[PDB]
């Protein structure tokens, strides 16, 4: 290796489920009692020499999601089944459901190429930005202000204070260039099997990732934990120490993880 | 073949209710970046006749957009209005359609980020 | 004299490598990345290819006791011996090429279609309770570039104050030291740039060389080939 | 429409001590208009060939695309007028040169008021 | 647009500041036609040898000079910004052809063999 | 006094590097086509300008500014030698063109002269 750098690696074993947001969004699916049919849209045109239902597929208007979108088009000559239309599918848990306040359209969480996920690199980078100053604050610093502008202003005002020290003798601290963050390397996790996620209303898999600390810009102690992030991760997992913003009147009164240290190599 | 100038009129036939944009350049990106893509080898076939190896690939993009119609009320008008599934039926005919279909697609993007702000 | 470097080389993480301005700027976003101009399939540059193994290596090849190497001119005589400089007027032994896509007739059988994806983004700044959207672009982690660079020895002599520069059998060996940590740390660096965000390892498969033109050693070219195969 | 140049850049923001525009935002531009009426001087008719009537019609496709940028391009067309005269092109080959030769003169210009202190 | 503008940048390790740069090459599938006479080569010497005509064994000895003189171009450069990569070019099609002369028909096959070793 | 004028100025502007910042090779995009409006300028046998030749002067003109602003000899060589404004009051005829081209002709000769200039 060289002088100014070593590798490290950590762990990240998820307890509960694991959903980050791509902007990606599934739609009418086959929402029935024992199996969630994703299938091949490649497939549905190769009878042409067709139009049983791909007219229908644009035609919607003012009516409930989930249906007559699957109890109609396997009635017909289709012979629909897996292994011989293909595709893949996650399926149900316990409830059906039948709560009031049934189950809706589904997110996307992210996959590579193939539809095979991963945790991202930039989140299990962001993971660590709600560590190291967010721990030894340990007075502690409060998010003092009335309106939204100032309620959760000192997450940037104090993250540019004992952070940004690289300290060259020509540029400025605060601002990209004398970060000392950019130590470590976060390396993006591998692709998965299909099932790995499980449908949510809001589970031990093994992810393991290389960082690789560095101290070239710098002109040891940066690597020295159950925090919960990757999913729906509350109002007090995402910086130290978001209820008074949105308007809620009780301001005046799923995603478990490990993190440890080890030095492998 | 003037229907470049059809997508200075055809862009305000978006429904605009709040004063503001409802179909913003966000939800585009897994259409106008993917019809990119056919476009790149399409002027590469010297022949004008395409292949059926070349006639059967542009019908992935051709569903996507009608599981986008599906998805969003948004993409429904913007396909009926300047009529992409009408024209994307001959367009397993010759590419020149496709060509210009593109070309046409490509001035969509244009009049619509002209009203927008865009700054990152 | 000529010695080529035969090699292939395969990503395993998206790839961000030049914005600019856009090429096409047609179907990308406001930061796009390169490709090959008459084609559109994205390449490898040689200029960063060349802007890492340079800048990797003032570290482990120097900076022992703050010594900056400020401007890469001040770099130590190896890597002048190497890439070159105004310092001595060398052409320079390390002519890279520029790599572009190579397997698309393999990548669309393997299930990918849209040969790059924007990967969306966040940055989660706290001022007025938002989460900012970005959307920068990755490649495709199974796509295989080639690759090729080709070592040179001016044997009569590639200077002017001694009548002999020239490398014999001897100096070809800490060069290949300096191939094997070179593309080392490359390995497990971003090949691109926009770090910290998982970004550029690739593996090289089948770093042969082949003499281009010449008489060479037996022995030398394949234990030559044990500093390019540990890396 | 040379004079033109000049009266552009009296209506440009340099307010905050810097300048908004460069040749680099404008580039892909001059990547298009420069390759388009070179091609019109070796054309030996006046009326255009339909292979580049569609060209300029590529460039108003784009000018306006590169309008939608940052605030520093929403002043530059409306300021010089790009466009309200770039549909009058498709059919005669002269003021498709003098609509060139005025954005010729303009780009010589329009970064080229002291960039260097940015003044 | 038969020119691109391929950018790059520059990063001083004092600061890492960027520091751009644009070298516009030509289109990597732009053919050149490629010719080149060659001739009997009848001396005119400042020398004492005087009207020393080269017979074709001191002809066949040039093909391989133009054999091994474009062989190391095609592995070469041929334009500027030195060493990062640009001007790996491809002689394609490399054929002698007696265009006056009176070369005898056995030569001017075999001058083609070496313009094949590249 | 037009033709001794451009010596105090070849004089005024300055290099304290040892060699002349403005070189001669800095201006043979100038200096090749004022050749040829020259070589038809004095073929014109009318007092005003030619139809064809009114924008010669104009095309020339934005390019003494496009490369007036590339470099920064030329960016205050230019204007304090006053280019723009016997450019700008040159339009009539030939009267005050063929003033330019000797005054142009005044300073290669003199930059020519006040330099080593080996060749």
């Amino acid at each position: 290796m060289s002088q100014y750098l070593k590798p490290f690696e950590l762990t990240l074993r998820c307890l509960g489920p694991v959903f980050i947001g791509s902007g990606e969004k599934r739609t009418p699916y086959v929402a029935s009692t024992s199996m969630v049919y994703f299938p091949d849209m490649e497939r549905l045109y190769a009878d042409v020499a067709s139009e049983s239902f791909e007219e229908f597929m644009m035609n919607t208007g003012k009516a409930q999601p989930d249906e007559r979108f699957n109890e109609w088009i396997a009635e017909n000559g289709v012979k629909v089944s897996p292994k011989n239309h293909g595709g893949y599918g996650v399926k149900i848990g316990s409830i059906v459901p039948g709560r009031a306040h049934q189950l809706n359209d589904i997110h996307s969480f992210i996959k590579d190429v193939l539809g095979n996920p991963y945790v991202p690199g930039s989140s299990v980078k962001g993971m660590l930005r709600s560590i190291y100053l967010q721990s030894l604050v340990h007075q502690p610093v409060r998010v003092p202000g009335h309106q939204t502008r100032e309620h959760r202003q000192y997450g940037e005002r104090f993250e540019r204070k004992e952070l940004r020290k690289s300290g060259r003798p020509n540029t400025r601290p605060q601002d990209a260039v004398n970060d000392l963050f950019q130590a470590i390397r976060v390396t993006d996790s591998p692709g998965l099997r299909t099932s790995d996620l499980l449908i949510c209303q809001k589970p031990g898999t093994s992810i393991s990732l290389r960082v690789v600390v560095d101290t070239s810009p710098t002109a040891e102690r940066f690597l020295e934990p159950i925090v919960y992030l990757g999913g729906g991760a509350g109002y007090r997992s995402k910086t130290f120490v978001l209820d008074a913003q949105f308007p809620k009147i009780k301001h005046v009164a799923m995603g478990q993880c490990e993190l440890s240290i080890r030095r492998a190599e | 073949d003037d229907y470049v100038k059809q997508a200075e009129q055809v862009i305000r036939g978006l429904p605009k209710k709040n004063g503001d944009f409802e179909l913003t350049t966000t939800q585009l990106r897994v259409l106008l970046s993917l019809t990119a893509q056919l476009f790149d080898e399409a002027q590469l076939s010297s022949d004008q006749n395409l292949s059926p190896a070349l006639r059967d690939k542009v019908q992935y993009l051709r569903v996507r957009f009608v599981y986008q119609a599906g998805r969003e009320k948004a993409v429904r008008v913007f396909v009926e209005r300047a009529g992409l599934l009408d024209e994307l039926a001959q367009i397993g005919d010759s590419r020149d359609r496709l060509l210009k279909f593109c070309h046409y697609m490509e001035a969509l993007v244009a009049y619509k980020k002209f009203l927008d702000p865009k700054e990152t | 004299a000529k010695i080529e470097i035969t090699g292939t080389i395969t990503v395993v993480t998206g790839l961000h490598i030049g914005a600019g301005d856009g090429f096409s700027a047609i179907g990308a976003v406001d930061k796009p990345v390169v490709r090959d101009p008459l084609t559109k399939w994205p390449m490898i540059p040689g200029t960063s290819l060349k802007g890492k193994v340079r800048t990797l290596l003032s570290r482990q090849y120097g900076a022992d006791t703050e010594t900056f190497y400020r401007k890469p001119n001040d770099d130590p005589a190896q890597i002048r011996r190497l890439f070159g400089d105004t310092k001595e007027y060398k052409t320079g032994r390390l002519v890279f090429r520029d790599t572009k896509l190579t397997n698309k007739d393999d990548l669309e059988a393997r299930g990918a279609k849209t040969l790059t994806e924007v990967k969306f983004e966040n940055a989660i700044n706290r001022v007025t309770a938002k989460a900012n959207p970005r959307q920068m672009e990755r490649v495709i982690p199974g796509s295989e570039f080639a690759f090729s660079l080709v070592y040179e020895v001016s044997f009569g002599t590639p200077d002017e104050e001694q009548k002999a520069s020239l490398p014999s059998s001897d100096e070809i060996i800490e060069d290949f030291n300096a191939i094997a940590r070179g593309l080392k740390l490359l390995e497990l660096d971003y090949l691109g740039g926009s770090g910290t965000r998982g970004y550029g390892q690739v593996k090289f498969s089948d770093l042969k060389a082949r003499a281009a033109v010449g008489t060479l050693d037996r022995s030398l070219l394949e234990m030559l080939n044990h500093e390019l195969a540990a890396v």
